[PDB]
Order: C-alpha cells, then structure tokens, then sequence
C-alpha cells in the first residue's frame, strides 16, 4: 500500500509499505530515500508518535495515511 | 512567593528543563489549567490527578520554586534516559497522548460496562484539531479525502520563510505528486500525476506550533539545528477550510538555547492563555520574572543561539 511521509523540508514523499511492517522497517525505508539513520527519526501519525516494535496495522495506518518525520533538539 | 511576579519556579533535577518549560507553558494555558484544577476527587485519570497536585503548588506555594519530581517521574517518557537532554516537543506530545488516553479509556470502560449490564477528552477539547488531505488524480479527476486529528502542527522550513504565517502557509500549500512521488490511483489502477491539497477542517482551542528547526547534512551524515530567525506574531490569522480564517492570540513561546541540536537549554515566555491578564513572564527553571512581547520578538536577534521552538496560540472568541 502507498503511504505518504512529510519530510524535514515539508515535501511529501510516497512510501510502499505493508500493514505488517514495523515502525523500524518504515524508518529503514525512510533512510533509503532521505539518508536519515533510523536513530534520528521520530514518526508522527494523527498526532501520535509511533513506537518501535509496533506495526502500521497497530495504528490503523492504511493507503494515503500521512506520517510526519521529525528529529530532535535536545535540551536540559 | 519570592518572585514578585506571584509565579513559582521549577527546580531543574538534572537536565530536566525540557520538562519544566512544557509544564509552565501548560500551566499558563488558562483553560487547560482550569480543566486540570477542577478534576473531581473521584476520577479514573491517575496522571491528570498528579498534574492537578503539581498545579496546586504552582498556584499556592509560598516557596520561590518547587520540585516537579513526582509528576516528572509519573509522566516519564519511557524511551528517555534520565539525566540525558531531550526534545521538549517530544515530551509534550507524549504527555498530551497519556492524558488523552487515560481519560478516553476511562470513559469507554464506564460506558461499555453500563451497556453490557443492559464524547471528547480534555486534551481533545483544549488541543485537538483536524486536518483534511485531498488528492486529485490528474488523469480521472477523482479526489480521495482523508481527515486526521492533530495536537500540533509540525512546521517545516522550506528547502534552502521569515514568519510564522509564512511557515503556516507553506504547511498548507498545494503540492504536485509527480515522477518518483506519483500517486497510485485505484480508479486508474496505475501511478498517476496528482495534486495534493491540505486544509484545516477544525481549528483547535489552543494551537500548538512546533518549528522544525533541524536539517540533515548529507556530507557529514549528521543532523543540524536551523538557527534562522522566524518572526512570531502576537495575532495569527489561521487559514481554515473553504478560504475562511480564524484569529489566534499568542499565549506562550518555548525557546531552545544552543548552537547545536545535540544539547542546550529550554526556557519559556508566557502571558495568561485565556480567551481574548496581558502581563508577560519569563520562566527559566527556578527563576520567574516579568517580561514582554518585545523580549519574545528580540530572542534570536539578541542571542543568535536562542530560537523559539514550540508556540502556543489561543483561538480568539
Ligand atoms: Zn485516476
């Protein structure tokens, strides 16, 4: 199924995924397209940050669902 | 207490300014503070109950500053290592998600038990909005719509926009889905060029904006902070579905101070977040002082390493 990912520059990229793909698998697919290593990535869907170990099906992510890619600004 | 502002500071427990700045911004979002403080004694919201205890001390303590340790531990982001610096927007999103889910779950259980024997949460009411994406296949002209909830807008910087409105307009700008990003149309049963339109179908009571102040450098293979100054308006006109607009008043600004994305410090500017009380304050861990919108506007000009990251706006009635 084809989903959309909003990149760091606000561009929409398409990703071909399966409901059984884990969040880790989706991060690997984003690395393949954007070059961003998975440990930098945070993925947001409908306001929720997606958790490692879960699948797209766990979040009811389907064709045309949009995931938003964000990184981190660390502060203490 | 000790600050002549009448406000109470928060002790930093070891790289915890990312929590303190968020708690102060939420405390100053008046309608949310009221939701929290009015939570009935008999409730099934354990985390909101801990937040109400903390907000009680921020309202009534005679001490200059207090420790939010109990709430910080109860709301601890499980993938965060204590003592490591963290992203304040990541903590905020986790906190809102936890407060939403515990209330939603409680309501659902209560209703299902009653139905077996034969609504919206505070987070949804205060911070929830809706966005609709419409994809038009340029071959068959079918338009596929998808509505999704949000608690914030993640505002990307355009590829190498000077104002918040510029970033909001860019977030809502139409986009062509072409070449490597062609849309798979099931009516055409093939990849097709398409037009993507995004609209806000529901403006939230409090609009949370996160400025995506990071890029990924492909030469060094490292992320980098974006230090570009972005002007913040006191009054923002949020574009809504059908060419409509809704006025929003600035409530608070959470600033990340640091040259890089790997470390730094957070502080918050806020005024009362009730429907439009006009006094601005600067909250920096234990120290709270009177401040101004002039200081909010001066941030990056005076201190180039300091940049607004999370903004809170309240819908104008
Ligand atoms: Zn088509």
């Amino acid at each position: 199924m084809q989903i959309f990912v909003k990149t760091l520059t606000g561009k929409t990229i398409t990703l071909e995924v399966e409901p059984s793909d884990t969040i880790e698998n989706v991060k690997a697919k984003i690395q393949d397209k954007e070059g961003i290593p998975p440990d930098q990535q945070r993925l947001i869907f409908a306001g929720k940050q997606l958790e490692d170990g879960r699948t797209l099906s766990d979040y009811n992510i389907q064709k045309e669902s949009t995931l938003h890619l964000v990184l981190r600004l660390r502060g203490g | 207490a000790k600050s002549d502002t009448g406000k109470i500071g928060l002790i930093n427990l070891g790289n915890t300014s990312y929590v303190n700045s968020i708690l102060q911004a939420l405390f100053m979002a008046s309608d949310f503070r009221h939701c929290v403080l009015r939570l009935t004694e008999n409730n099934s919201q354990p985390l909101m109950t801990k937040l109400q205890w903390l907000f009680g001390f921020l309202e009534h303590s005679q001490r200059p500053a207090i420790s939010p340790e109990n709430f910080l531990s109860a709301s601890w982001t499980p993938w965060f290592s204590p003592g490591t610096q963290q992203d304040c927007s990541e903590y905020l999103k986790y906190l809102l998600d936890r407060l939403h889910e515990e209330e939603k779950t409680g309501t659902r259980i209560c209703q299902k038990l009653k139905q077996s024997s034969s609504s919206s949460t505070s987070v949804e009411k205060m911070f929830g909005g809706k966005i609709v994406t419409r994809i038009c296949c340029l071959c068959c002209l079918n338009v596929s719509s998808r509505e999704e909830a949000f608690t914030d807008l993640s505002l990307a910087f355009p590829p190498p926009s000077r104002s918040v409105l510029d970033l909001v307009n860019y977030f809502l700008s139409p986009e062509k889905l072409t070449a490597e990003n062609r849309y798979y149309c099931e009516s055409c049963a093939s990849l097709q060029d398409a037009e993507k339109v995004v609209e806000l179908s529901q403006g939230p009571c409090y609009l949370i904006l996160t400025l995506l102040r990071f890029s990924f450098d492909l030469r060094t293979m490292r992320r980098r902070k974006i230090l570009d100054d972005v002007s913040i308006p006191l009054l923002l006109r949020l574009p809504l579905a059908g060419g409509r607009g809704q006025a929003y008043d600035l409530c608070s600004v959470v600033v990340h101070s640091g040259v890089s994305s790997e470390s730094g410090h957070y502080y918050c500017y806020a005024r009362e977040g009730a429907a439009r009380e006009n006094q601005w304050y600067l909250f920096n861990d234990t120290r709270v002082s009177f401040s101004s919108f002039e200081s909010v506007s001066n941030v990056t000009s005076f201190f180039p390493k300091d940049t607004a990251y999370v903004l809170f706006y309240r819908q104008r009635p």
